[PDB]
């Protein structure tokens, strides 16, 4: 009745897509080859007899990771062409995505998105998976969330994207395609969720006591996150929610709209015997800074809207009690123009657990979306991290030769100083 | 004979609706294929009243459902008594409100309110004579607050001289459910002040407190403050499909209950209410009937009485009682709190006896309030919104879909002015 | 050869007649399906060959009432058309009565009426029964009161009502209803039998030794005063009163036409065994202020005319010996311009006890109606009532909205005012 | 689909250009016949990099052989994986540059540089999407040193948007091999500095020292300097050809490593380095192979990085892995030596892990390190140049060919400017 279009962009993208398709065919009793021995159709679509095709598309301009899907287990669960690669990437360079080799392939992409879009009825929206210091998930992401935008219009689009953290990095040139892709999209979005991977990395060893973890088990866990998030449109529960609500309820003003994500409870099977996962407890959790997805100090900033969202053996009275308990609380303090700030679902469907997982099995779970102000001190760094770094022109010559301006670099800066600016004003 | 049609929007409307009519079905003998399976022929001598006879002795209820999603339509659809429902009364549309109230209102709802109206007109048209009509539907919202509203509005519209009869959960003062609630409460009652007849106000932290004080219920579950709120729907209305000693139907309580027009807010309450254990420590007489209706733990509403003066109170009783008792017991109450009634209106209490009782209980009865303290909620609403609207949060998804600052203040300034009343009156 | 005729409106006008109408079938043996196995021509018609028929009619504005009448035992009594039902109540408004619903009604009873009528050939007046707090009762019987008046004229229009109660109330605008009727129906009436439920529930609570009285109760003590009132036409006696002699002896001005009735004796059959039930014993229980059905104080105000009819085993001596023990007695006092202030009558048959009821079977039996002024207490507290709610202009809106104009509210309030002043003048 | 050509140039440049194919071809399951005979699939998806199919199952290299005399080109077809290479491809003269950067650069070269260029277009057309170019060679001689710089600025005229690396021996501080090296070091740099992406300094002191002290080599051979030298060409460019966790391409290096165009000199390093005795006492872990990377003894450039800072670092590491560990262990060492960072430029170093590592070893990385200590080596040059051209030395066997002064002054001042930079950078 409802559906909606998953798009993965990029490395990261498509290796999260690759893990919620896998948790996804697992929640449905859905094989990898689409045959299953009906809730589901908002994700998969119906071929001929007994055939399940997944709603996405995975995009990359270069081909490796998406051959490895090509050729990986889940190979007859997409389709042919919603698997789209180009044959150069963008080099970690926002301008080559975005000019020299985005212009090249996003033809074909709206193409495909538009035949997904003409099988659905009821289509509530797009989830876009990307990065923020990658070339293609920052160029391509942007230009594709402009032409989104343009053609399609009202429609919701919700964002997940890995924030870079703030002392682990990657590449060197992360803060200008961070601060390009940020002021590109502003004016596009929604709402776009945060994740941190060494907030990830500190809650695999720290919850979970893994002292090795890989990409694997963050991947995993973000597609927790996310079919926490989409299992009121998977499934029946007390009290459901869309994709809409989340926008209308967590985005105070329109350029303010860069909520981040909480999961709780995450803890090996070892624990889980000698603890009693009640509602309080877990709802309790989501709001220490210890187990935040997002390295930052909640402390340090006041909330505007939260969100939670509650799976499993869950009744609304505890669910009433924990929220007023958690109201009581003076270390977590709420701007005084949001006397109300909790929004509530409760699903039945209980979370599962993939085979050969880090997660044990548990009767509840909750997925808690906040909007804070302390992610102004994140953009205050990224921005010191740009200034120090165009102070010197370093690097500039790369996006120069590929058909950017050195005024796009100054709008940029400028528009992320009124971004904080507004942050700052509102936090008062 | 008289005929109330039957309205429900969004989530919280359609399940209130589904328990209510599993309730009405299990009081009129009928099982969820909508043959009629009961013994004493009162259960079917006025069953005009809220089914319709559809040939080969099948009954279907002359109800409306209306959502702007088709989940909830999905659900009640599959659940129990789902199929008593006649297919061409689900009305439903294909994007949702999304907890806004101008997507409800102009929107969304501007698209589906003629189609539902078509349904609405259908169904008063076959029926001989109509006594009104009645919605479910909450405050807190975007589908049920908004589009209940613009049907309400249509309505009246269209049945001037007719009662409307609203049943609204209206948002609670501790936990909030919604971050944008007081837009939509505020407006909701906006419209609810000039376009309704009688409003009952229902919160589910009240509802809360009744099933873990008084129920004893551990786990309390939504089913149960629906079979709660159903409860009191079927006590409101029982005089007009069973016999009785003094007969009140819907304007004999409108004209009992509301002096001016605007003050039509009540807080219903219902009695007996026993956990499993503590049943047998009582006996059931009208005396602990009273008790427990004149008792703030036992209102569905949550407001204390005791912080304001009872304008007009209805006493609905069902079962096989003495009048004497009755009339002393409602004089020695009024007499004990002379305090807690208005002192320019004598004999604030109305009272109707009806003989037949819900079944499994030999006893029963329906306590209906107006009293004055129902503008501290309203109150609560109002500075909330005030402390909303001052730093114009949220507002631009209420301004995108059409909706000018103006409707806010007169929103704002009716608040103010039913508030200012309240207290005037107190 | 003289022949009455019964209208009963609204709901306890309608149950009133039911238990008035069993005792009738009940006195002259007539079976509840009409066939009896002949003085009771003046309240059965005979139809056909040993069918009787009632000379009544039945009137509300809402069906349930008369329903439980055309589905009980005396359905096959009662000629169907006779019982008339509206499609809306009253619902407590006393213009719905008079102007919204009424007309819609009145010319079928009219009708009806004159149908019935039209097969007396000694009619001796109407007896209707209804009430003052109710919608329908006050309205439509007003209106009815007008348009008898208009039509037949110069016949007796002899009332049954039933008082609000000064602290037993159940509808919360019956002042403006009582205020209504009385302004309407003074210039209309001959004379009123007035009752109150109070008075009738202590009277069973404590002669009868009833604790838990209902509604049957009352009716039935009710239908007793009232074959008590009509058994002079129905059998004969020693000195028979007719229904114009209480007209012309019980109304000394033409607006004080407000007689109060009083049964004696009411006992059960515990106490009835240990009692010698004389004429003198019962003659001075009628004048206990704690035997009245009105609950008033004979104490404060003084006696205009008194009525007593006798039933039973009965001789004139000790009548008049009763009479003069309660002439010498000095705490009841009568107008000094009444020096003869009494009225007999003497009837031979018994009063007849219903079975499964609660009064027990006596000798003797008395119906004492008396015109006092201690009426004007009454009066006077109802006056209090209405000025106080009218004074916020409370409910108004109701009463406008159906037809009326506050210029009725202030008519009806002036010429309540004159009443009382009448009484306070008549009183010196 | 990515494509890169080599190209081999002088003796060295033959010498490790034919060490590098042998171990490409070992990784790749090659024998010396051309045929295939690996198992794993992973070394035939991503083959089209290096070899091209020419029926019957056979591959052959996309490598071009140059010299301007038969005698090397003799002894590598002469000697293992010798037949693997077209025969066409062996572009060769007869009289040899004789150790002068004029005759490779003017007179000979210019006769032998429109086969070569015509051989290299032949292949470039051949490929449908190329990545670019990587030439071997060496700064010292007179045919590599002059012929690779002709190559070089012939291929950046005709493909100006690829991709050009060099790997080429720079002369060692402590001992020359030739008389004249400083004339044709300054010349070759002169010309590196415009006309190449990146380029790869390899100093022989510097592997002869590794062979000592860490491989605990008695008797090194020049084959073991190009065993080394090949594996660290083939760990730059591993994630063209195989999957891994975090991929980087040339051109991604390219990005990351040089902030200004002139600064794109490299000193590149292999891990783990470990004689057959002293195997057996170390765990391979990834603190281990950063700790071998980040030390001066394990690089191959004859330059100590703790005279300078550093100004960008890429790590590519082979094998499975947890990311983690690399992340948590690459911030360590950049906060234990922030003295040694460049503080205008956070988080200097770029990681990269591809998922198969080489054949033999379970882990390894390859590390490339952009220093200002470079500005060292290329001080001592330009001063050994000076001192040279002061007296007029040699100069007449570099005039005779038809070169003027104004080169060499030109020259000279290239290099001064580039140690500027580096100085004025530090
Ligand atoms: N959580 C998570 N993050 C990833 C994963 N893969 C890459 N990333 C993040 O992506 C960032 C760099 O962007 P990439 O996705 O690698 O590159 P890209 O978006 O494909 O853009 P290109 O450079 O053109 O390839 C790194 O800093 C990583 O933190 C993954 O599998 N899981
Ligand atoms: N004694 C006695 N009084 C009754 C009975 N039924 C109703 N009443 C009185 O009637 C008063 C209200 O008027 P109703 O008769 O109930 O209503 P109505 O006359 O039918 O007028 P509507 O409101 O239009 O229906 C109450 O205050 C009762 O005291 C009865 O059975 N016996
Ligand atoms: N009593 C009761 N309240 C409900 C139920 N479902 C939702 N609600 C209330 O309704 C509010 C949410 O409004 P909702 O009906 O979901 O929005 P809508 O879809 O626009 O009509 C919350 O504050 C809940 O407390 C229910 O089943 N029972
Ligand atoms: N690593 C390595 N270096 C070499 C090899 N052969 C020669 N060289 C270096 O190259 C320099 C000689 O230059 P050469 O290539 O012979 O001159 P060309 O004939 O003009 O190219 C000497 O300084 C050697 O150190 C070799 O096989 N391996
Ligand atoms: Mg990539
Ligand atoms: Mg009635």
């Amino acid at each position: 009745m409802r559906e909606c279009i998953s798009i993965h962009v990029g490395q990261a993208g498509v290796q999260i897509g690759n893990a919620c398709w896998e948790l996804y065919c697992l929640e449905h009793g859905i094989q990898p080859d689409g045959q299953m021995p009906d809730s589901f159709n908002t994700f998969f679509s119906e071929t001929g007899a007994g055939k399940h095709v997944p709603r996405a598309v995975f995009v990359d301009l270069e081909p490796t990771v998406i051959d490895e899907v090509r050729t990986g287990t889940y190979r007859q669960l997409f389709h042919p062409e919603q698997l789209i690669t180009g044959k150069e990437d963008a080099a970690n360079n926002y301008a080559r995505g975005h000019y020299t080799i985005g212009k090249e392939i996003i033809d074909l992409v709206l193409d495909r998105i538009r035949k997904l879009a003409d099988q659905c009825t009821g289509l509530q929206g797009f989830l876009v998976f990307h990065s923020f210091g990658g070339g293609t998930g920052s160029g391509f992401t942007s230009l594709l969330m402009e032409r989104l935008s343009v053609d399609y219009g009202k429609k919701s689009k919700l964002e997940f994207s890995i924030y870079p953290a703030p002392q682990v990095s990657t590449a060197v040139v992360e803060p200008y395609n961070s601060i390009l892709t940020t002021h590109t999209t502003l004016e596009h979005s929604d709402c776009a969720f945060m994740v941190d991977n060494e907030a990830i990395y500190d809650i695999c060893r720290r919850n979970l006591d893994i002292e090795r973890p890989t990409y694997t088990n963050l991947n995993r866990l973000i597609s927790q996150i996310v079919s926490s998030i989409t299992a009121s449109l998977r499934f029946d529960g007390a009290l459901n929610v869309d994709l809409t609500e989340f926008q209308t309820n967590l985005v105070p003003y329109p350029r303010i709209h860069f909520p981040l994500a909480t999961y709780a409870p995450v803890i090996s099977a070892e624990k889980a015997y000698h603890e009693q996962l009640s509602v309080a407890e877990i709802t309790n959790a989501c709001f220490e800074p210890a187990n935040q997805m997002v390295k930052c100090d909640p402390r340090h900033g006041k909330y505007m809207a939260c969100c939670l969202l509650y799976r499993g053996d869950v009744v609304p009275k505890d669910v009433n009690a924990a929220i007023a308990t958690i109201k009581t609380k003076r270390s977590i303090q709420f701007v005084d123009w949001c006397p109300t700030g909790f929004k509530v679902g409760i699903n039945y469907q209980p979370p599962t657990v993939v085979p050969g997982g880090d997660l044990a099995k548990v009767q509840r779970a909750v997925c808690m979306l906040s909007n804070t102000t302390a992610i102004a001190e994140a953009w205050a760094r990224l921005d010191h991290k740009f200034d120090l770094m165009y102070a010197k022109r370093a690097f500039v010559h790369w996006y120069v030769g590929e058909g950017m301006e050195e005024g796009e670099f100054s709008e940029a800066r400028e528009d992320m100083a009124a971004l904080e600016k507004d942050y700052e004003e509102v936090g008062v | 004979m008289r005929e109330i049609v039957h309205i429900q929007a969004g989530q919280c409307g359609n399940q209130i609706g589904a328990k209510f009519w599993e309730v009405i079905s299990d009081e009129h003998g009928i099982d969820p294929t909508g043959s009629y399976h009961g013994d004493s022929d009162l259960q079917l001598e006025r069953i005009n009243v809220y089914y319709n006879e559809a040939a080969g002795n099948k009954y279907v209820p002359r109800a409306i459902l209306v959502d702007l999603e088709p989940g909830t339509m999905d659900s009640v659809r599959s659940g129990p008594f789902g199929q008593i429902f006649r297919p061409d009364n689900f009305v439903f549309g294909q994007s949702g409100a999304g907890n806004n109230w101008a997507k409800g209102h102009y929107t969304e709802g501007a698209e589906l309110v003629d189609s539902v109206l078509d349904v609405v007109r259908k169904e008063s048209e076959s029926c001989d004579c109509l006594q009104g009509f009645q919605l479910t539907h909450s405050l807190g919202g975007g589908t049920g607050s908004g589009m209940g509203t613009l049907l309400i509005s249509k309505i009246r519209e269209e049945y001037p001289d007719r009662i409307m009869n609203t049943f609204s959960v209206v948002p609670s003062p501790k936990v909030s459910d919604t971050v944008v609630e007081p837009y939509n409460a505020t407006l909701s009652v906006h419209q609810l002040v000039e376009n309704t007849d009688e409003t009952y106000c229902i919160d589910n932290e009240a509802l809360y407190d009744i099933c873990f004080r008084t129920l004893k219920l551990t786990t309390p579950t939504y089913g149960d403050l629906n079979h709660l709120v159903s409860a009191t729907m079927s006590g409101v209305t029982t005089c007009l499909r069973f016999p009785g000693q003094l007969n009140a139907d819907l304007r004999k309580l409108a004209v009992n209950m509301v002096p001016f027009p605007r003050l039509h807010f009540f807080m219903p309450g219902f009695a007996p209410l026993t956990s499993r254990g503590s049943q047998q420590y009582r006996a059931l007489t009208v005396p602990e009937l009273t008790q427990q209706m004149f008792d703030a733990k036992n209102m569905m509403a949550a407001c204390d009485p005791r912080h304001g003066r009872y304008l007009t109170v209805a006493a609905v009783f069902r079962g096989r009682m003495s009048m004497k008792e009755v009339d002393e017991q409602m004089l020695n109450v009024q007499n004990k709190n002379s305090s807690y009634f208005v002192e320019w209106i004598p004999n604030n209490v109305k009272t109707a006896v009806c003989d037949i009782p819900p079944r499994g209980l030999k006893m029963s009865a329906t306590f209906i309030g107006n009293s004055t303290a129902i503008q501290e909620l309203f109150k609560r609403i109002s500075e909330q919104f005030t402390a909303m609207f001052r730093r114009k949060a949220f507002l631009h998804w209420y301004t995108g879909e059409g909706m000018d600052e103006m409707e806010f203040t007169e929103a704002e300034s009716n608040m103010n002015d039913l508030v200012s009343e309240y207290q005037q009156y107190q």
